[PDB]
Parts: C-alpha cells; structure tokens; sequence
C-alpha cells in the first residue's frame, strides 16, 4: 500500500539512507495523482541529503585543487589525479539532477493543480538547474542559469497567490535570492528580492502565522542573514 | 544559506 | 600512480567524506609491499570505521522501529514483516563488511606485521570488527564470535604491554575492550576492574610521555573515566 | 563509547 511506502521513506530518512529513499518515493512518484503535503516534504529531504553531500564533496576537492595549484612548483600528476576526481563527483551531480529534473518536467509540475504544489515543484527545479550551475562555466552555465530562471520566475508568479508567510512562498523567495547572488551575481537583485520578501514577512507577522510558525520563522532568520552577509561586501 |  | 599518490587519494576521500572509496584507495595499497606505514595504519581504521558506522546506527534506529511497532496495542503485520525485511538488509550489508577487513587482518595485515605497535593495531581491530558482528548475531553462533573477540582483545591486550601506559592504541585497546566485557558479555565487574587499570596505569607514566600525542591519549583516558563512572553501579 |  501508498501508506507502507510512505512508511518505507520514512523509516529511510530515521535511517539517513537517503539513496534508497530516492526509490522508495519514485516508487510512489509511479502512483497515482499528486502527491501530498507530507509526500512532497519527504521527496524534497530524500534528494537534497543525496545531492547535499557531493555537492559538500565538490567544494572540498575544488578548494584542494585550487590549494595545490596555487604554488612555486605544481605536481602535475596530482593536478590530473584530483581533476578526474572532481569530475567523478560532478557525473554524480549531473545524474542526481537530471534525474529530479526529468521527474519534475515529465510527471510532478504537470500534474500539479492548487498552487502551493505549482510553487513547490517550481521552486526545486530552480534548484536543482541552480546546483548544475554551481559547477559548469562559460556557456553550458548560461544555458543552465536560464532554465533555473524561468522555473524561479514560474515559481515567483504562482507564489503572489500564497500568503507572504508561506514557508514555500519565503523558501522561494530565499533561494532565488541566493540564485542572483551565487550564480548571476547580483546583489542589488537579490538583496532586492530578499528584503522585499523578509519585509512582507514582518507585515504579516502578527497575521496568522500559526503551523508554519517553525518552518517560516527559520527562513525569515536564513533571510536575515543572508542580508547581513550580502550587506557587508 | 538556502531553504531546508 | 604510485603508493605515495594512492595515501593522498585516500586524505582526499576522507577529506571529501566519501569512505565507500576510501576503502578502495587502501585495498589498493593493501596489495603493494612492506607493511603499513603508522599515517597507512590511522587512514585504513578511518575508513573501515566511517563505512561500518552509519550501518551500526541504521541497525540500531531500525531494530528500536521495529521493537515499538511490536508492542503497539493492534499491531500491523505486513509492517513487522517489511522492517524486519529491512533490518536484514543492513545485517546483510555489516557483515560484508566487517568480513572483508577480518579477511584482510587474518591473511595480510597481522601475519605481516613485526613491530608491537602495528600487532596491537591489527588485533584491536580483530576485536572490533568481531565486535560489531556480536551486536546483532543471535546467541549461539554470536557465543562463537565473543570467542574470537576475546581471543584478538587478548592477543592485543598481552602485546600492549610492550607499549608505554599512556600509548593511544594501548589505552584505545583497553577502552574498546572494557566496552566488549560490559556490552557483548555482561560483566560489569570485568570492564571496570580493565578499565580501571589502564586509567591508573596511565596515570603513571603520564609524567613520562604525551609530549605531543597528548590530544589522542588525553581524549581516550576521558573516555574511560567516562565509562567508568557510568559503570560504578554495580 | 570506544575508541575512535
């Protein structure tokens, strides 16, 4: 049953087995209708703790890299040895995506019908094309940046339908910030795009804010200090 | 930072 | 790639937290000549560690799972069943791999050794590794691998006296020894009065060294007094 | 707990 595979992701995220976790939820992917609240959450943890350590990985070997390159006389060999390296590590980021994204274009953003899904799924995929992007350079990148921009800017539209303190309506908000920032670097914009969406926050503090009060009152903090960072450069 |  | 350009490869994985590889990059220098360097010994035991830990832990967290949903009031079949699948699953994943490294110990790494340093090392493992195999087996074939425990924890524990009191892997055997006599057996009185003696006789010779390794026995005699003022009760 |  729908229930015991829930059961199953469950039991694989108390375990931090988050490899089969991805399985045990494309195996509910396969079922029918959407997915739930609770089942999206779930699909959400399984890929970011996969994806999260390699993209970990990557910035460790990529500041090892740097670290052995810059110096008065550079071993080649292990120049080679660490760049195979980090481009193993780069095919695993590149699977992990493109497995999501497919799933995302094919059978999750299509199926989707009330909003807070729309924003969701929207939302990862501007995250997962944001993470391919952290790696590629010079033109691959462009053409990536601009599939996460329009998803962030699908995702942006929809979410105006939201109240300002949705978790998914502010997890937006800071994550297309982060996007500028990180990957378009401009942090006029996504100090913009921050603050607007930490201030609509604030109005609608005292404003219901009840069940969502864990989960928004983090990312208003996360925005914060992100501001904070931006600022101060 | 990102979202959770 | 020579030897030297494998060692870093294996700084690298561990480095990047990818041990599954980690394991690999120190098969390959398992196969090479001469024995295991002390940098070669620590890197190995890293690796080893870091893949079976996170096993031990899901063990563990589902065995726990699978006590609560038992004791339910109307408890669900199918679920019982499907977890203790599960728990299975990651049996059958710890014992690979603690019998790929207790291969590795009995073949290549403790009939190789000269040093008493390295012996100590190789055994220790031994005993940890049975250890860990004792944590989920049932009792008369776990009663076979407490045997084997005790053996390599004893083997370890009679060389150890070469080594100075206050050497991390002489009081690291203790520690883990103690841990098998109060957590695979059940003898309280064995693991204090063990643990006890390797405290105090660090004691001793702490005068004499831990001169820079002072952070790695320092951290381990905090362990046992630790142990053992848990294991005062008895 | 053990050694590390």
């Amino acid at each position: 049953t729908r229930e015991d595979y829930v059961f199953m992701a469950q039991l694989n995220e108390n375990a931090e087995r988050y490899d089969e976790m991805v399985e045990t939820m494309r195996k509910i992917s396969g079922m029918e209708g959407e997915l739930s609240d609770k089942e999206r959450n779930l699909l959400s943890v399984a890929y970011k703790n996969v994806i999260g350590p390699r993209r970990a990985a990557w910035r460790i070997v990529s500041s090892i890299e740097a670290k052995e390159k810059g110096r008065q006389k550079p071993n080649a060999k292990r120049i080679e040895q660490i760049r195979v390296y980090r481009q193993k590590i780069e095919k695993e980021l590149s699977d992990i995506c493109n497995d999501i994204l497919k799933l995302l274009q094919e059978q999750f953003v299509p199926r989707s019908t009330n909003a807070d899904a729309k924003v969701f799924y929207y939302k990862m995929q501007g995250d997962y094309y944001r993470y391919l992007a952290e790696y590629s350079s010079g033109e691959d990148k462009e053409k990536i940046a601009g599939s996460a921009l329009n998803a962030y800017n699908s995702a942006f539209e929809i979410s105006q339908q939201l109240p300002p303190t949705h978790p998914i309506r502010l997890g937006l908000a800071l994550n297309f910030s982060v996007f500028y920032y990180e990957i378009l670097a401009s942090p006029d914009r996504a100090c913009e795009l921050a603050r607007k969406a930490f201030d609509a926050a604030i109005t609608d503090l005292d404003k219901l804010t009840e069940e969502s009060y864990k989960d928004s009152t983090l990312i208003m903090q996360l925005l914060r200090d992100n501001l904070n960072l931006w600022v101060t450069d | 930072a990102s979202a959770p």
